[PDB]
């Protein structure tokens, strides 16, 4: 119901929110067009 | 107006999260991000323009990665058989012996009769 | 004969028993990988009164049946797929149950079956 | 005695054998 487990979650998954995003990820956005 | 990268940049670092979350590991997690944006990118799949960017993006994510009848399958059994499906399938799928099954669950014999009892009535059950 | 070489002929089948116990394919070569690393990492040994396939399924088990467990990331996946990506667009990514419903593109009483079978599985073992 | 299920049990999970495993799986065990 509540959701203290999200904000838990959300505490231990930290780490990968805040490492800039792999540069392969961006370079495939940009082959768009 | 904006480009697809600017749409979906800031969201990235969430859909990581996500993906880790439900593979169990970053690696897994990042492959399936990949295919996603690659699919994006190649035109196979458009964010739907009924949904916010970050919403669409999800939406993609989830086309990719797709459920399938075994996968269904096993959920049921999952949810029909919560305690006792391992041995079950260590039998009727895996084709160990019970008394195998027994090394295997680190239970004596009566244990393993048990489980496969309960599953075996709980699938009969429907 | 080395790890890889005593079991390398049963991982195909480890594969198809990881996955039918949880899930789908990822959920169960999550699980697989984590046995063979206990094994790698010798924090788990292959017991020598079982057959090489023997063994590996009682260690499979062990980490299986631990993961429930030790670490809310890692307990996540004793979760069914299904629901545990319902529960975690809306638990962990904070999307409404309605955006979980387009995202998942199925109807909303499905979504919320999901979420409460997540809420069971996390009662029942993961939360306890 | 209907048994279709062990038989639906192979349609539904058998394919898994017959796929090639992830060299990730052989990666972990080379290293010892």
């Amino acid at each position: 119901r509540q959701q203290a487990i999200g904000v838990k979650l959300r505490q231990m998954f930290d780490e990968v929110v805040n490492e800039p995003v792999p540069d392969e990820f961006l370079a495939i956005l940009r082959k768009a067009e | 107006p904006m480009s697809l990268l600017a749409r979906l940049a800031p969201h990235l670092p969430y859909i990581r999260r996500y993906a880790r979350a439900l593979t169990g590991d970053q690696a897994t997690g990042d492959h399936y991000v990949r295919v996603a944006l690659e699919a994006l990118a190649a035109g196979e799949l458009v964010l739907d323009a009924n949904l916010s960017p970050r919403v669409a993006l999800y939406r993609v994510f989830h086309a990719i990665w797709l459920s399938s009848a075994g996968d269904d399958a096993a959920q049921r059994l999952m949810r029909i058989a919560p305690r006792s499906r391992q041995a079950f399938l260590l039998t009727a799928l895996e084709g160990f012996t019970p008394t195998e099954a027994a090394q295997i669950l680190d239970c004596d014999f009566g244990e393993v009769e048990r489980l496969i009892g309960d599953a075996q009535a709980e699938i009969d059950a429907e």
